[PDB]
Parts: C-alpha cells; structure tokens; sequence
C-alpha cells in the first residue's frame, strides 16, 4: 500500500524531567503531499521542525517531523497524520518507556 | 524484488577450477541475506547467511568458511567460491528475511 | 556538485 | 571505505499549502548536505563542514544549476502529463543520480526517474543509451539519444560526481567517519495474556545495526518485529525490536546488539 | 530432522476445487516455520510463517486468511489451501530459521 508507515519516538530513552526530542516519522507513502502533527495532549506541541522530504530507492515518500520537549508522567504525546490514502487522520501515541 | 547473478555478466556458465563470485542486489539491505543451493533432486541447501556488518554465519557442520565466502561490496552482497567444483553445481538462490517475510531472488543456474 | 537536467 | 554521493529531485503540481513543488537534495555518505526548492531559490549548505570547504562561487554555480533545473522539471512535469492526456490533479516526477566508491576501489553510477511513484526513465547500467519504463517515455529516450545525454551523464557520473564524492569524503572525514554509541533500552507490557518485549536502540551513528532478541540463547528469526532504521533528528538513526512470549517467561529473552561503535556486542535484560 | 508431507498419507495428487491439507514436523518447534511454494519453473513464492504461538504472516504483511489457513498442533504446523486451484500447484516446502540458520524439508510435489 502507499499509505504513511508511522513511528513515533524520543532520540533519548525517555526519563521524566529530561529534556529529549519527540520524533514522528512518516515513511512509504504516495502522494507527497502529507499532514503529520506531534500533539502533547491533543494541543500542537511547539518549536516543530519539518525535515526534507526524501524517497527511498522505491521511490516512496518519508518526512521527520521532531520536536525538542521535557517528558512529563501525566501528559500525552500523540502524531497526528493525515494523507490522501487515508480517509480520516490517524493518531499514533507514544509509549514513553 | 531481487535477482542473484555472475558478477561477470559476460560469463554464462561456470568453469571448473576456477573462482566463481555470485552477486544478490537485495531490495532491503538493513537486513543480511541467507544464499542457498538446490540440487538436482530439488533439495535445498543453506549455505551461509550474510549481516548487514558482514559478518557471515556458517553451517555448523563447519568446512563451507574453507570452501565459499559471504562478503558485503556497497549495497550487494557476494558469495564467492575460491574453487568451483563438482558438488557446487546447482540453483543458487539469495534469501532476504525482512519482518516475518521471505523475499527469494530469481535463482542463478551454476552448471555445465 | 548538482547538475542539470536535460529536456525532455 | 564505502563513499556515496546522492542527488534526489522532486517535482510536484500538489505540494500541498505552503510547501515549495520542486525540492532537490543532496546527501554525502547518506548525510544530507546541501538543499535546494522553489521557494528560497537557492543552493544552501546543510553541514557545517560542506560550508566551511566551499567559496561563494561554488554556491552561485549551484544555485544557477538549481534554478535551471527547477524551469527544465516544470516543463518536464507538464510533457509528461499530456503525454498520459492528464489535465490536472496530483502528478509527481522523482529524479535520483549518483555515483558510489565501493570498498574494492570500484565505480558504480546510476541516474533514474519516476513518474506518479512508478519507474518513468533510466540511463542503463552500460551508460550507453536510455531505458524506457512506460512507452510515454519513448519520445524523451528519443530525443535523449540524439542530443548525446547518455555520454553526457556518463562522463558526469564517472568523473565529476566521482571527485567531488572524494572532494566531499574529504572535507567531511570526521563527520562521516565518527562513532556514537546507542542507548540501549529494554521494555515490556503484558495485554490479552501475553507479554510484549521490546528493544530500543537510541542515537546511534554510523546507520548499519543489528538489533536481536534471543531466546535461551538463540537468535530468533521471524519472530521477532523489527522498525527498521529509522532517522533522528541530529544524524543520528533508532530502531526498535519486539516479540511476544508467555506471561512471566521474561528472563529467557536478552536484547542484543551489534554495532561499528561496539567492540564487543551489547546484551540487556527486562528489570521489573 | 524434519519432514512437511500430506496429512493424507493414501492420496497422491491435490484436487482440484476442495481444500488441501499439509502437515510439517519439524525437529524444532519453540521456534515457528515458513511454507513456500516452488512452481514449475522453479521459481519460489512465500506462502505463510506460521509462529509458536500459532500467530500467522501472510504476504503483503497481511495477518487474514484469504486463502490459505497456517496453524501449529502438537508437534507439527499445518497449511491447508481452502481452495485449491490450477495455480496453486506446485512443490511445497516448511523452513525453520533458528539461530540464523535455515533448515528445509523435502518439497512436495502437489499437482492435478
């Protein structure tokens, strides 16, 4: 299928209090035109970068979205994303540990 | 999808006593890849499995490390034979384990 | 160095 | 000493809002490095070291090369659209070009192009003529094979893109060549009656690892779920294995890990 | 070692329309295993891994039973074809992979 293949994760094992960087990576999917949010607690979660959008050897899209935050025990962190092959945007929640 | 070819894609067929090196251009190389040799009663045989830091993993009924070597060369991985023989004839076949999924490339006839 | 492409 | 040099362009007609349509990028042993789209307009460093090697006029010649290309892919996007009678809606075309020194001190070059996610053109391993995916590619290959591209891209996938690739290996050394060891995590959680493993490998440089769950021992197989290697933000790449077992049987699994930063592979346990 | 024939031991040929069952006993079975098909030209297709726990992966990463059915009972994985069709003819095979190492049983011829 060409829809968005998620994963969310944090560049450091995940300690509350720690600073660290929330990743969302969206990968294998067509068109490129793509929607991907990283949410703490249903609200955008600020200071978001938007990496380059590349493709693999198969020609299928990716895009990294990362966010700098402090994990916090009693807080949610969610990516949103949505894309044509999608008929809904689709939430991928983040296990901290 | 994969082929498993020569590396020489001059040479045909295989010749006796001589060095044989045996291409696989996998479309996932994050994984390593397994070659494997059919028979002509159509058994199959591992021969080594290749990682992606190219360390190779051997049969334990250890002599093949003597015989063949698994090498990795950008984003290809080689099966070379020092000595083509006899016994090395047969449909060799390239392997690529990626999740629970098996992805065998177009076998490379070495006969004659 | 980046190179440029050709008409098509 | 495996070295790559890699171009990838994109064209788009629905980039979406406030996205550029025509994107090119350029990346040095799998680094990113230098950025080109139709918004800015022009060529700009991506490491600090591409930018500390080069002069003004190297990033002039870029981005005239860049502009260049960004009118020659809109018309480029617009034939093959008529060419398949399209009118409208979301058309891409991709280009991917470049050369690799392998570690045998050998030469590979390859120059590719997609349209709508399927294979459109490519110059052909010999370098000697074009090869047409789909027959609306057959008047370009034409076309292409009067005006001498293919000695034309040869010439610049044997030479050019080769010593730049070596000017590059050069000024990057310590870059490319660094270590950064993973930070290795080992998780669980227990759902319908069994037991989810997971392994997490974190920050890790250079991008090539291997990352298995053993059982009494045993590397598994198939039964392990792998996430591939995926990007961080700083260069650096993660990944991230599970398989399940039994409720309680969570002492027979170890988490291992193989890597260039490790002399020796590292081994962790579930803690509780 | 390990073996993958008919659980009908009588039959000698697959039929056509009606389900077909295989049975796979394999000298390891902590560890699960994978049922390919070779077709005529000798050409390999993966079929299903079948997991200790019985969980199946079906091509294209789907986990549904379109076709084909993968279990695990006793000592022993089981594949049937619920519809068994001109194309799914061919030489079936069960692969262990354990400890990196890859293991074969006898193909089976299951033609009309």
């Amino acid at each position: 299928d060409l829809t968005p293949k998620v994963q969310v994760y944090s560049r450091f094992p995940a300690s509350a209090g720690t600073k660290n960087v929330l990743n969302c990576f969206a990968a294998g999917f067509h068109p490129p035109k793509i929607s991907i949010t990283l949410m703490k607690d249903g609200v955008p979660m600020e200071g978001a970068q938007y990496s380059d959008m590349s493709f693999n050897d198969d020609w299928t899209f990716q895009r990294l979205v990362h966010a700098d935050f402090t994990p916090s025990s009693g807080s949610t962190y969610a990516c949103k994303v949505e894309h044509e092959t999608l008929k809904e945007p689709q939430v991928y929640k983040w296990d901290p540990e | 999808t994969m082929e498993a070819r020569f590396l020489n894609r001059n040479m045909k067929h295989p010749q006796e006593g001589q060095p044989l090196e045996l291409e696989c251009m996998p479309f996932n190389i994050d994984n390593g890849v397994s070659w494997i040799r059919q028979d002509k009663d159509g058994k199959l045989h591992f021969i080594v499995y290749i990682s992606p830091l190219s360390r190779t993993a051997f049969p334990r009924n250890e002599r093949t490390s003597s015989q063949f070597e698994g090498s990795k060369q950008g984003s290809s991985f080689r099966l070379v034979v020092k000595n083509f023989r006899a016994q090395d004839q047969g449909t060799y076949f390239c392997i690529a384990n990626i999740n629970q999924m098996l992805y065998f490339s177009s076998g490379q006839p070495a006969f004659f | 160095i980046d190179w440029f492409d050709g008409k098509e | 000493e495996l070295h790559t040099l890699r171009y990838i362009r994109t064209a788009m007609t629905d980039p979406g809002p406030g996205q550029p349509w025509f994107v090119t990028v350029g990346y040095v042993d799998g680094e990113l490095f230098v950025h080109y789209n139709s918004t800015a307009r022009r060529y700009v460093p991506r490491t600090e070291w591409i930018a500390a090697n080069t002069d003004q006029q190297y990033w002039d010649g870029q981005t005239q090369i860049g502009q260049l290309n960004e009118q020659i892919n809109r018309e480029n996007l617009g034939i093959r659209q008529r060419r398949y009678n399209q009118t409208g809606g979301s058309h891409t075309v991709q280009w991917m070009f470049g050369c690799d020194i392998l570690e045998d001190g050998t030469i590979r070059g390859y120059r590719q192009s997609a349209y709508d996610g399927r294979d459109f053109i490519a110059l052909d391993k010999d370098m000697k003529t074009f090869t047409a995916a789909v027959p609306e590619a057959v008047p370009t290959k034409r076309k292409w094979e009067e005006e001498s591209e293919p000695e034309r891209w040869k010439n610049y996938l044997e030479e050019t893109c080769v010593e730049w690739l070596r000017r590059y290996v050069e000024y990057g050394k310590a870059e490319l060549g660094r270590r950064e060891r993973p930070e290795v995590r080992v998780w669980g959680k227990e759902a319908d009656g069994i037991l989810t493993l997971s392994c997490r490998a974190h920050g890790f440089y250079p991008r090539p690892i291997v990352v298995s769950w053993l059982k009494d021992g045993a590397v598994r197989g198939q039964d392990a779920h792998s996430g591939g290697i995926v990007p961080n933000g700083d260069g650096t790449y993660h990944t991230w294995v599970t398989i399940e077992a039994q409720p309680g049987d969570g002492d027979k699994y170890q988490c291992r890990v193989e890597h260039a930063s490790l002399p020796q592979p590292g081994l962790y346990s579930w803690k509780l």
